[PDB]
RNA sequence: AGCGCCGUGGCGCAGUGGAAGCGCGCAGGGCUCAUAACCCUGAUGUCCUCGGAUCGAAACCGAGCGGCGCUACCA
């Protein structure tokens, strides 16, 4: 079960978003 | 205004410190996660397995904090011949209000029993659950032996994936059997990248990525996305290692043992040596609780070669001086890791890649030197690591009489010459001596595409013994 | 980490125990109707730091700066 897989994926890029908007 | 030493040396003084361990500690009551075992040992070992250019040290690195040397001028950037290693420590938040999955966070051997919580609004105090050895293997197709004897030293898998690259990967595939093919069925999937790569390209590669593990023995796999650069989802990586992987049956009840995989010459240069070390020996203790002082000796040993031909093999007796293990020496030793033997045996012994797999045992047992051996073999249908450009991976073809195969007894790393090919059975003689205790799991590779390639799996059924010459 | 090697005038080599070196570079001049070839003169140095003996030291040595070759990652 890769369910608990795609949430760390979020995590992930939620701070990647905060961090680096530029991106 | 106290400055960032003092801070860490009242850190060390409030967290407990590293106390010694006992001297003569009760070891029918011994637990591999005691206070005195843990603290200052670590008792699983998880090896990375991945491709190449896709970074297994650096993981290892965000993880614990250790580097893995990568050493050899040429070395020190292409590949490494021996295994890497670094020693994390899995602490959990004892207060239940912060959030589970950030309470996990690794350290480095040097921290205390009880730090304390770095994330900002928490008092409360870290426990150490578990400490964890990194036994990292070579990703390479050159270097199979190397990785094999890593597979046969460590407990837990951590299998490194690329995202921005093609997703079926043939040298993760060959590390993936490589772990099926001894027993080992704890493989958790990293995914290197996920800064640089999309929202749906993570779909596809999640996607892709089961439908490669759906038919191969292992099938529970969890999937975690990891940064070995940015330092983040660190703490689901140690969650999951709690969680999934618990500690194989290994108690005090099982005859003392060894298995060296790297040599360590302790000979400091420029100082005199009125005050010079002994040589240190990397192996580790798959059965068996090692102490201060013993009468230990290699198998194999030495190997020399008569006027007529024969092989002469005389094991090397040696008398531990220390177990370096962690970060301390300590007393006793904690089977299930690798821990620096450091004995007597002369310096040279230790210099360069010559105790690199081969079996020791301390004085009590007589381990037996094979000289030609019967194992039971088992093949797969295609070979691992070929990229073939669209055509049928490279069938695996039948075996021929007097071919050189790299026979691989756990840690061993032996050219054998075929002697009888059975459908299932077969006969090696090895002119490099191999040993066996119990039924020792070996892996099995072959010569077609220049380097070696994995085939498929063989244990020990029978062999001809050669008495150690006094 | 140590063992051997070294320290441009831009460069590669040389003597280095008496004070600034060769050749190639660059500038200028000469030869030729004219160019290259050839012939002259130059303008460039803390010949890597701190010191020593000595009427003398880039040079002879030592408490170090820098980079190679070698053992070689030395828990
Ligand atoms: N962009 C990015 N680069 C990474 C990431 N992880 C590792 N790298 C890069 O991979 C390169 C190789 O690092 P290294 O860990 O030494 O490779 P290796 O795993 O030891 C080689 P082998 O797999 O054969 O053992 C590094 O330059 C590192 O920056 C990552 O997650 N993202
Ligand atoms: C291979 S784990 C480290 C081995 C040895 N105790 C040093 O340190
Ligand atoms: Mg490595």
């Amino acid at each position: 079960v890769g369910l608990p897989y795609s949430e760390l994926l979020s995590r992930f890029f939620n701070i990647l978003r905060t961090n680096n908007p530029e991106l | 205004g106290e400055t960032e030493e003092e801070k860490r040396k009242r850190e060390f003084e409030e967290g407990g410190g590293l106390p010694e361990q006992p001297l003569n500690p009760d070891f029918s009551k011994l637990n591999p996660l005691s206070a005195e075992i843990i603290n200052r040992q670590a008792t699983i070992n998880i090896g990375t397995i991945g491709h190449v250019a896709h970074g297994k040290s650096t993981v290892v690195r965000a993880i614990s904090g250790v580097q893995t040397v990568r050493f050899k001028d040429e070395l020190e950037r292409n590949i490494t011949i021996k295994l890497g290693y670094a020693n994390a420590k899995i602490y959990k938040c004892q207060e239940p209000t912060c959030p589970e999955p950030d309470c996990y966070r690794s350290f480095k051997s040097d921290k205390e029993i009880s730090p304390k919580c770095q994330r900002p609004g928490c008092p409360g105090r870290y426990k150490l659950v578990r400490h964890v050895s990194f036994v990292d293997c070579p990703g390479h197709d050159i270097l199979m032996s190397t990785m094999l004897s890593g597979a046969a030293v460590m407990d837990a898998a951590l299998l490194l994936i690329a995202g921005n690259e093609s997703c079926p990967q043939p040298q993760t595939s060959e590390h993936l059997a490589a772990i099926e093919i001894m027993k080992l069925k704890h493989v958790i999937i990293l995914q290197n990248k996920v800064d640089l790569m999309r929202e749906e390209s993570a779909l596809e590669h999640q996607k892709s990525i089961l439908k490669f593990i759906r038919g191969t023995i292992a099938d529970g796999a969890p999937i975690v996305p990891i940064s070995a650069q940015l330092k983040y989802n660190i703490d689901a990586v140690n969650e999951f290692i709690v969680k999934t992987i618990p500690v194989p049956p290994r108690d005090f009840m099982i005859s003392p043992r060894l298995i060296v995989i790297r040599s360590f010459d302790v000979n400091k240069p420029g100082a005199e040596i009125e005050d010079l070390k002994g040589g240190v020996a990397g192996g580790s203790i798959l059965n068996g609780v090692f102490k201060l002082g013993d009468e230990i000796e290699i198998r194999p040993g030495i190997v020399t070669k008569d006027d007529k031909g024969k092989i002469q093999c005389k094991p090397i007796f040696s008398n531990i001086v220390s177990l370096f293990a962690e970060q301390n020496d300590l007393k006793f030793a904690v089977p299930g890791g690798l821990i620096g033997v450091g004995t007597k045996v002369d310096p040279t012994l230790c210099r360069a890649d010559r105790l690199v797999g081969q079996v020791v045992g301390a004085k009590g047992h007589l381990p037996n030197i094979y000289t030609d051996i019967e194992i039971n073999y088992f093949l797969l249908r295609r070979l691992l690591g070929v990229k073939t450009d669209g055509q049928k991976q490279a069938k695996v073809r039948k075996l021929e009489p007097n071919e050189v195969l790299m026979v691989n007894i756990g840690s061993t790393a032996t050219g054998a010459r075929v002697v009888a090919v059975k459908a299932d059975m077969a006969r090696l003689q090895l002119t490099s001596p191999a040993c066996t205790e119990i039924n020792e799991k070996i892996a099995l590779s072959r010569r077609i595409e220049k380097h070696w390639r994995l085939i498929g799996w063989a244990t020990i059924k029978k062999g001809t013994t050669l008495e150690p010459i006094a």
